[PDB]
């Protein structure tokens, strides 16, 4: 009798570690042309046939199918990477698998696994150092200079995507988006909606709240649609016949109880709309449906009803407006019903939408995104996502570095520089990781078709003394420097990245056997 | 190492494109859509005749419903349907021409990136060319007057739009239910118009010419008894919800009848109950009585002994438009009815369409009725759906020129003169960008050669002989004749397309070609 | 000591060093084994370590 | 290219690279014997006419796509090649010969694009010798690559190619105690060195003892007095020629040639005769009683 | 788009292909390098199973498929022809090489760039080779050879027995001396024969002066032992006279019938008086011998070998002074047989070996010889250790042939990476980089020899093997340069005090050969396999 299972494959040893390795590579190379103003797209087709075209490491790396452990974790370090800073998914992952790449000659031979963790370790700790001291702060707090970082930066991010064409025209917008929220940051406070047609500037940014017409009865297309300074009801009940309590029996013994009692539920739905009618608004939204009765009572007395409005579009109402939901009828005071400046109907694209627009103190935002396909907007939805996350994560510190390979020839050069003082085998191995971290600009020149080589001897000759911020001119094809080129990213996309990619090295070099169960 | 690694889960069925390749079936993918949409283009082109996994047919020339029926499974061909559908929501008109200008865009980048060129710098280049094709056609558009007192200009470009279309038989009174519908339906202080107002209804039988505007409803029902009068005079008419039978709770109940006398009187309220609907029904002085949810027999008879007609069974969008015609409200229960809540009627007939057992109703209005509808008749099913669809894309032209109010004179002129507009651009521009210039205005210029080659005339020599006197005499609105009537000079021929549709065009195509040369990678099972 | 990588019958990646994980979600089938896999289970629930 | 065999090739000649690969395409094969018709006119360009050919055939399609009748793109192209033939005639310059220094440029550029470009110094010498040494360069106006035989051998580097304006044999010596000749007399034979028989039917009847002696002592002798009338002439190597149905050389007749000190290479192709003549000057010999030295190939 | 009914691989995907072919068959042949290495064990479909070290034996026993890696498996198969020692040492260098060059064009290096560079870095490493790294072998004799032997033995499974094994080689290879051209020595490997015998140890395998021959004594009545030899060589069978094809007999009076029938045999006898008329007591003969002819070997006190081989009665022949016969025929017309033309020999005697007999020719009068008897515990032992003998023999061979060594254990290519380093620093194009990294691949070799000795490499050659700075910035320190990796303790020691020395021609060979085939294989750009 054997000891485990039959079917159990075990691997041991280098050559396990160093396919590895070599999966890491190979997963990583289906989102390396993803990088710079000259990326490329990737189209994925599922089994059930819809296809996805994205650029982004972390929807790309989720949408292929992983079932290598060590390409799993890449897979985990390009999904974290995105949860956190939302920008930089496809470096952790390039990064991950170059420093892997830089260490396998190293490991072909026998190389204790923990010495090189360790240098890892150390490699990494003192370029995230570097980085917290090297990035500038402002330090003025001044309106102007904040909204120009936070737009350079929305720039930065929009580069690489589907929108490049129209950053500025995107950007500076999103930028609204965030200097109207509180102090929250939410994400559910700015809804993002699609539409078919039109074209990509078309686009707009709602000040109010904007919403697809959800339903409508016999009855609807009478009340006005354009009100100029009407009071919104903001309600969570169904103002319908039905049953009083889904478990209520009646048992009566004349028909004069019996016709009272239908006039009874006919009076009860009467004053509850009279109610809402008393209390002085104009147009009147619920989670719950909205009957035909309720919706002809009020197109008799010129009043907008909408039921089966969404909860997310209801709170980004009560965040615009200023009111607040009643479950109850029986209290509709003053200070609860939310206004606003006007309320509109209008037609976009085939569909009808309903905007609430021009309120004063407003927490929220509506983004109508125009396009031409599905996945054009939903391409357009995930750059949007990505420049607003970036924008949410710099306000809170507006420390800035120069990007285009410009931090990471720094930090190479740097760690160029100090392991030369270091005695022993852990010099090689922290020079394996800067010229490791030597990848980025090397990619970018690729993605751009230029010289690769010699823009980074270039880079490397001008950057050992002649300053730092310079990364590599796409448009002139040539090095300049970034920071004066207004190309900017917030540090902390950088710190996690080399912190990620560090981890994720570690953990795949850590690993000395593998074990698979026949899987019952 | 000798041993082979597996990362993908079921990877040895995948398949992947990558580099110059994948780029090249995406352009050659794009280019066969392109050279099907190509030959129903323009008043020369031929339909094409879909059929469906049912089997049933549709002969059409809606380049946006063609495609939507198109069964595909390409990637790119998907792209282009969407792109087709966009375009037809957004306008209405020029379904095919963005796709053939996608086609030719994407054949000229084809050609550029055999040379090896970035596919990013050819998008870049067509961003650029489409703006300087905007700002051409905004310069060179002129406006046209949306007032019913001079409507003609809204016949013109309603004419212009049926062209190429069946209904193109009768091509006049088509474009005047058009724009008579949308004018009436209309919304001129807001510039919105509303497509649930023109209740857009077709019958076989008959000829194209019987399609008629109804400035009321017409409604595919008929009177309940039979024994009532076939068509009332100007009436005043009782929109209703609630059925014509006794009342129940929607709660549920039980109403125990304990003793004989329980009986007796539940049977004189069930009576009484009839007896008070009717006189209340009466008393306000209602002729007809249309209710939404039908009735019974005894309803029937006390309508019919009562001298007052009614109809059953009218659905929610029906009873909404009857009361938006009529004027009156919509009240959902017999004891709130009163003398205001009525509505007027010019007069309500019922027809029966020949020898078949269909019968029908409508209901003209002697006032203003912000309802309207159209009734088309026609020989085959086939000529019913084209008719319909072709109306609706008159209608979309008429509110897309409400809504803008300029237009631009087609027939090929507005591409010919964006072509020369983006070449002269092109002239002093820096090299290694104007190569894409050129080919987007080469690509939005074999718009009339694909419109001569329809027509049948040879295309490269008239298209270069209409640019010659395009750039020599400064008139910009000489387009293909591809009616053959002389007069290349197309404002006497009175071609009419509208800004907004054209620019619209451009810009979608450009962002639909400039995503297309984005993608490099596939991988599908 | 390395880390070692373990796929249970589930499909579900352990990374780890710690003894009695992988030697639980490791699939075991001869007697004696079970009984030292029982040992350090409870040497496991009785202490934590050894 | 690999083929449905387990075969495979390393080529960067363009007529070699469309043959091996067998396409489907009527178009393809119209472009593949177009190649190897440029090969067998010029020897080089076989890529570059293809590329061309698909080139403008590629350039033609939107002609065709703007309303051209084919014939007008045929003959316009006609008249294109007409102006191209002249202007390239006009570009060029008079080439005359015994001008090494341009050969050797002509052949470097044809070896550039090859994996032996890095022996090209040591290869295109060689190469432009090879024909310099088979044809007049005065009155030539053609020359023959059938009398320039490649032969080609496993091992060793490229860097070891050579070229003799002798004669190469993959043949291999039979008797193997002579390896090396100072002043051969090299004779070709076409006739057998074997016990005699007739075109027809050949038979010997024994009926005593002493016939089987007889017999055996006449073949010997038969076979002596071939070998000895060989070796009167002073050849001192012999050349068999491939001989089927009678045995070229018998191993009474080797025993004999070996003892009177002579080398012998047998089993020579019919189809090599004519090249051998040509590179030793020798005449080959069907019948024993024109064997003479007269007409006897000598070489170092 | 192409009509070809095939597939098609272009671009990265085909050189990457063909970089981890080339890497696999590396890593197959690496872990039996170096006399630390492990032979491996190759068991057929059927069970034939074999016991190998050597790599050329590894590679052609192995069933390849890609092309990539049958071009590897020919340069092994090319270089053991060629020279017979560094099999797998010159697979490792070009599959090393490739991969630094594939890493190279991966960074959007032209490879005519790369393969231009790798050519002048051979010309430049052997040139460096010939002219500071060998060492003459004219001061140094009968030691030298012995060292190369002893190293060559080193990684095979007689090395642990290499100080008796060693000797008998150089004396094999002394007693194989020839003269070709009167004035140049020739040493005619695979004129010793090596049998194969599985009975008692090592230790107890047989020098022979004479030939071995592996046959019997062809009937038990003649003797098994001659006192002095007179052997008679033929290349002529011994059987009753069938006439010929196309004579054929007719009688008609039935009384010359019999009188033929003696004849039918009567001839062969005399054949075999006239074989005795001259004293031979030895027959040898590559056709088979009835049982008449045996009798009459018998009858006269004389042995009759038969079916005996071609190339060894040719060697016995020329060993012995015999002239092999295919018949016995003069000038004359005569049948005659001439006592100038027998070899003689001191001994031929049948011996008895484990469970056969084999005939031992002991001193030949006219030139020495010398063969071989391995004797091993089993088949499998005895074959190895005939491979291992024949690799010595080849080493042996190439020394005396060419009188010039160079230091072995990574000596060699530690000097040529780091002098070739300095080299690639001038030429500042592009190209230098391919040279720099053909230096890298030069590395290989050493780095993997510490990886067998459960040892750490790049934990030393940093410093211990980087001894080379001094021997070459400092032209008093060279003799430094002689210095290599050692596995009793891991540390760079003087090969030349331990005399561990390799003829140059294996290093030469096995780097222009390694070069060449990846630069061959280097040229692919893409792939087409056409279906079957
Ligand atoms: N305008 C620009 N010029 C040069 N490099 C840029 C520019 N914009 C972005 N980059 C580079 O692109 C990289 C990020 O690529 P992108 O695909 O946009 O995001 P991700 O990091 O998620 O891949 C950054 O390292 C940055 O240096
Ligand atoms: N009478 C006409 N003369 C010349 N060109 C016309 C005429 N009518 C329409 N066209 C052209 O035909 C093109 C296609 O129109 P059509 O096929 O009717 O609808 P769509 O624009 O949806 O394809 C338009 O761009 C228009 O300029
Ligand atoms: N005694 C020794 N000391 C140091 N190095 C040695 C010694 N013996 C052999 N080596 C080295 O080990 C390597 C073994 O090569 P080997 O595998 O025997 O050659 P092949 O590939 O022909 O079998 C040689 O390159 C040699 O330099
Ligand atoms: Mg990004
Ligand atoms: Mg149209
Ligand atoms: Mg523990
Ligand atoms: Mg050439
Ligand atoms: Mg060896």
């Amino acid at each position: 009798v054997i000891l485990l299972k039959e079917g159990t494959d075990s691997s041991q040893g280098i050559p396990q570690l160093v396919s590895n390795i070599s999966a890491c590579q190979v997963i990583a190379e289906a989102v390396r042309t993803t990088l710079g103003p000259r990326g490329m797209d990737k189209l994925i087709v599922d089994g059930r046939g819809k296809a996805t075209i994205s650029n982004d490491g972390a929807t790309i790396l989720k949408l292929l199918d992983v079932v290598h452990p060590a390409a799993k974790t890449l897979v985990d370090i390009a999904k974290s990477q995105d949860a956190e800073v939302g920008d930089g998914t496809t470096s952790v992952t390039l990064l991950a698998a170059e420093f892997l790449k830089q260490v396998k000659p190293y490991v072909e031979e026998g190389l204790h696994p923990q010495i090189i963790i360790r240098a890892f370790r150390t490699a990494t700790q003192l370029a995230v150092n570097k980085i917290k001291e090297i990035a500038v702060t402002v330090k003025k707090a001044d309106k102007v200079e904040q909204r120009k970082l936070l737009e350079k930066c929305a720039m930065t991010a929009l580069s690489s995507k589907l929108i490049s064409q129209q950053k500025a025209f995107f950007a500076k917008m999103v930028v609204d988006a965030v200097m109207m929220l509180d102090d929250l940051l939410q994400l559910k406070m700015i809804g993002i909606k699609k539409v078919q047609g039109g074209a990509l500037e078309d686009s707009q940014l709602v000040a109010g709240v904007a919403f697809k017409k959800t339903f409508s009865y016999a009855g609807f297309e009478m009340q006005p649609k354009k009100y100029h300074n009407p009071k919104i009801a903001l309600l969570n009940v169904e103002l319908e016949l039905k049953a009083e309590k889904d478990n209520a029996e009646i048992r009566v013994h004349t028909v004069e109880d019996y016709q009272a009692i239908v006039d009874a539920e006919w009076n009860i739905l009467y004053d509850k709309l009279e109610k809402i009618h008393h209390s002085g608004a104009k147009v009147v939204l619920s989670k719950l449906p909205i009957g035909d009765v309720a919706t002809q009572y009020f197109a008799d007395r010129d009043m907008f009803c909408a039921g089966r409005v969404p909860e997310e579009d209801l709170k980004r109402t009560m965040m615009a407006c200023g009111g607040s939901i009643q479950t109850s009828v029986n209290a509709l005071s003053a200070d609860v019903l939310g206004r606003c400046q006007v309320f509109e109907e209008t037609q976009i694209g085939g569909e009808r939408y309903n905007f609430f627009t021009g309120c004063p103190k407003a927490k929220t935002c509506t983004f109508i995104l125009r396009g031409g396909a599905e996945q054009f907007m939903e391409e357009t939805e995930r750059s949007l996502h990505d420049a607003i996350m970036i924008v949410r994560r710099a306000i809170k510190n507006d420390s800035v570095v120069a990007g285009g390979g410009a931090i990471e020839m720094e930090l190479s050069k740097y760690l160029r520089d100090y392991s030369r003082t270091i005695p022993g085998k852990q010099q090689l191995l922290i020079g394996a990781y800067a010229k490791a971290l030597e990848i980025i600009p090397r990619q970018l020149c690729d993605n751009a078709g230029f010289d690769a080589t010699n823009i980074l001897n270039k880079l490397r000759a001008r950057h050992a003394q002649g300053g730092t911020w310079y990364g590599v001119d796409i448009n002139n094809e040539d090095i300049a420097d970034n920071f004066e080129a207004f190309v900017w990213e917030p540090a902390m996309v950088r710190i996690n990245a080399l912190t990620a990619a560090s981890e994720a090295a570690c953990l795949i070099v850590s690993v000395d056997e593998t074990i698979k169960n026949p899987r019952s | 190492y000798g041993r082979p690694f597996l990362i993908i889960k079921d990877q040895d069925r995948k398949s992947r494109l990558m580099g110059l390749e994948a780029l090249k079936s995406h352009i050659m993918a794009a280019k066969a859509v392109a050279n099907t949409m190509r030959t129903s283009l323009g008043p020369n082109g031929l339909d094409k005749m879909m059929v469906d996994k049912d089997g049933d047919v549709t002969v059409t020339n809606d380049g946006a419903t063609i495609l939507s029926m198109m069964d595909v499974d390409h990637q790119i061909a998907k792209l282009m349907v969407e792109l087709s559908k966009s375009q037809d929501d957004e306008i209405g008109d020029g379904t095919t021409g963005v796709v053939v200008l996608a086609g030719a865009l994407l054949e000229e980048a084809e050609q550029l990136l055999d040379r090896g060129i970035h596919p990013i710098r050819i998008a870049d280049g067509y961003e650029q060319a489409a703006r300087v094709a905007i700002e051409h056609l905004d310069k060179i558009s002129d406006s046209v007057l949306v007032d019913i007192k001079d409507t003609e200009p809204l016949i013109q470009t309603a004419k212009t739009t049926l062209g190429s279309k069946v209904v193109n038989s009768c091509h006049r009174q088509m474009a005047e239910i058009a724009v008579n519908a949308v004018l009436t339906v209309a919304d001129m202080e807001r510039r919105d118009v509303d497509f649930e107002l023109i209740k857009v209804e077709g019958k076989v039988g008959g000829r194209l010419e019987d399609t008629k505007l109804i400035k009321g409803v017409i409604v595919d029902k008929d009177f309940s008894h039979p024994q009532m009068p076939k068509k009332v005079e100007d009436a005043k008419i009782a929109i209703l919800t609630c059925p014509f039978e006794p009342p129940k709770p929607k709660t549920k109940h039980k109403l125990d009848v304990t003793s004989v006398e329980d009986y007796k009187a539940l049977q004189k309220y069930e009576k009484e109950k009839f007896e008070e609907m009717i006189q209340q029904i009466k008393e306000t002085g209602a002729n007809l009585a249309i209710c939404q949810w039908g009735f019974d027999d005894e309803a029937n008879h006390l309508l019919l002994q009562n001298n007052l007609p009614a109809v059953r069974w009218v659905g929610g969008p029906e009873i909404e438009l009857i009361a938006i015609a009529t004027g009156g409200r919509i009240v959902p229960r017999f004891s709130e009815l009163t003398a205001e809540k009525l509505g007027f009627a010019g007069l309500v007939q019922e027809i029966s369409f020949g020898t078949t057992k269909d019968k029908m109703l409508v209901i003209e209005q002697c006032k203003n009725s912000r309802a309207v509808t159209i009734f088309i008749r026609g020989g085959n099913k086939m000529i019913i759906e084209e008719a319909k669809r072709s109306l609706h894309d008159a209608l979309c032209v008429i509110r897309n020129l409400i809504r803008d109010n300029r237009v631009v004179y087609g027939g090929g002129a507005a591409e010919i003169s964006c072509a020369l507009a983006v070449s002269q651009e092109a002239d002093k521009c820096p090299t290694l960008e104007q190569y894409a210039m050129r080919a987007f205005a080469d690509a939005l210029e074999v718009i009339p050669m694909a419109l001569s080659e329809n027509s049948g005339m040879n295309p490269i020599q008239t298209m270069t002989e209409v640019r010659a006197r395009q750039v020599k005499e400064m008139n910009p609105a000489l387009g293909i004749d591809c009616l053959h009537k002389g007069t290349n000079d197309m404002k006497q021929q009175h071609v009419i397309e509208t800004l907004i549709g054209k620019k619209q065009q451009i810009s979608l195509a450009t962002q639909m070609v400039r995503m297309i040369l984005k993608i490099d990678d596939i991988r599908k099972p | 000591g390395m880390n070692k990588m373990v796929i249970n019958h589930l499909e579900k990646l352990f990374v780890t060093n710690d003894a009695a994980t992988i030697l639980r979600e490791l699939e075991v089938q001869h007697p004696a084994a079970k009984m030292i896999v029982m040992a350090s289970h409870m040497q496991e629930q009785e202490v934590g370590d050894g | 290219i690999q083929d449905g065999k387990g075969d495979v090739t390393i080529t960067n000649d363009g007529a070699t690279i469309l043959k091996q690969m067998q396409v489907l395409h009527p178009a393809a094969r119209m472009l593949v014997e177009l190649s190897k018709a440029q090969d067998i006119e010029a020897g080089d360009g076989t890529t570059s006419v293809v590329i061309i050919a698909g080139s403008l055939l590629d350039s033609c399609t939107k002609l065709l796509q703007k309303g051209i009748h084919p014939t007008i793109i045929s003959e316009s192209f006609q008249k294109a090649l007409e102006k191209g033939i002249e202007i390239l005639t006009d570009m060029s310059r008079p080439v005359e010969l015994s001008d090494r220094e341009t050969l050797l440029n002509s052949a470097t550029t044809s070896l550039n694009s090859k994996v032996v470009s890095q022996y090209s110094s040591l290869l295109s010498p060689m190469s432009v010798n090879a024909v310099m040494k088979v044809i007049d360069p005065a009155t030539a106006t053609s020359v023959d690559l059938r009398d320039i035989k490649i032969v080609k051998k496993l091992g060793g580097t490229i860097d070891d190619c050579e070229l003799v304006e002798g004669l190469v044999l993959t043949q291999k010596v039979s008797n193997s105690g002579i390896t090396r000749v100072e002043k051969a007399k090299i004779g070709l034979i076409q006739f057998c060195l074997s016990a005699p028989k007739t075109d027809m039917d050949n038979q010997i009847v024994v009926s005593d003892y002493a016939q089987m002696d007889r017999v055996l002592r006449e073949e010997r002798a038969y076979i002596l007095n071939l070998v000895k009338q060989i070796k009167k002439t002073g050849c001192n190597v012999l050349l068999i020629q491939k001989s089927i149905l009678r045995d070229a050389l018998s191993d009474l007749a080797l025993h004999f040639l070996n003892k009177m000190k002579i080398m012998v290479i047998k089993d020579i192709e019919r189809e090599d005769i004519e090249f051998i003549c040509k590179t030793i000057g020798t005449k080959p010999v069907a019948h024993i009683d024109q064997f003479t030295a007269d007409m006897l190939g000598s070489a170092e | 788009p192409l009509s070809v009914f095939g597939d098609r691989s272009t671009g990265e995907t085909i050189r990457s292909q063909n970089v981890m072919a080339a890497a696999s068959i590396a890593n197959i042949v690496k872990s039996s390098l170096g006399p630390v290495g492990l032979d491996k064990m190759l068991v057929d479909d059927i069970g034939d199973v074999t016991i190998t070290n050597d790599g050329a034996t590894i590679l052609k026993l192995l069933e390849v498929e890609h092309p990539a890696a049958k071009v590897l498996c020919e340069l092994a198969d090319l270089q053991d022809k060629e020279v017979g020692d560094g099999t797998t040492s010159v697979v490792i260098i070009a599959a090393e090489l490739l991969k630094n060059a594939d890493e190279l064009v991966k960074q959007k290096i032209h490879p005519t760039s790369v393969i231009s560079g790798y050519r002048l870095a051979c010309k430049e490493a052997v040139r460096y080779i010939n002219e500071n790294l060998i060492v003459n072998t004219d001061e140094l004799g009968r030691d030298c050879l012995i060292n190369a032997a002893k190293t060559s033995m080193s990684s095979k499974i007689i090395g642990i027995n290499g100080d008796f094994f060693a000797n008998m080689v150089v004396d094999a290879v002394l007693a194989i001396k020839y003269t070709d051209i009167r004035g140049q020595p020739r040493y005619p490997v695979n004129s010793v024969n090596i049998l194969k015998a599985h009975g008692r140890s090592q230790m107890e395998s047989m020098l022979i002066s004479g030939y071995a021959l592996n046959c019997v004594v062809g009937s038990q009545g003649m003797p098994k032992r001659i006192v002095n030899a007179k052997i008679a060589c033929l290349d002529f069978s011994l059987q009753k006279t069938k006439m010929k094809l196309g004579v054929q007999v007719v009688i008609t009076d039935p009384e010359k019938l019999d009188q033929i029938r003696q004849r039918e045999s009567d001839i062969t006898k005399e054949r075999i008086q006239k074989i005795l008329a001259t004293g031979a007591n030895v027959i040898l003969t590559t056709g088979g011998i009835d049982d008449m002819c045996l009798k009459y070997f018998v009858e006269a006190g004389a042995m009759a070998v038969r079916r005996v081989l071609k190339r060894d009665l040719k060697r016995i022949a020329k060993a012995s002074g015999a002239t092999i016969l295919s018949t016995l025929a003069n000038l004359e017309g005569e049948e005659t047989f001439e006592a100038a033309m027998l070899g003689q020999a001191e001994e031929v005697v049948q011996e008895r070996i484990c469970d056969d007999e084999l005939i031992l020719i002991k001193n030949t009068k006219a030139r020495t010889s010398a063969s071989i008897i391995l004797r091993g515990a089993n088949d499998f032992m005895c074959d190895e250790m005939e491979r291992s003998l024949h690799d010595a023999l080849c080493v042996v061979k190439r020394v005396l042939e060419s009188k010039s060594v160079v230091p072995g254990g990574g000596a060699v290519e530690a000097a040529l990476s780091i002098y070739l380093e300095n080299y690639a620093t001038s030429m500042g194009s592009r190209e230098q980089l391919a040279i720099a990294e053909f230096a890298r691949s030069l590395l290989v070799i050493p780095n993997t020899l510490a990886v067998n000795a459960a040892q750490d490499s790049t934990d030393l050659v940093a410093k211990l093997r980087a001894f080379h700075n001094e021997a070459q910035v400092n032209p008093e320190r060279k003799n430094l340069k002689w210095i290599g990796l050692d596995l009793s303790n891991g540390k760079p020691r003087d090969n030349k005090q331990a005399g561990v020395f390799e003829p140059t021609i294996v290093k030469v060979k096995s780097l222009k050969f390694a070069t060449e085939a990846a630069i061959t294989i280097l040229r692919i750009d893409d792939l087409i396999k056409l279906h079957p």
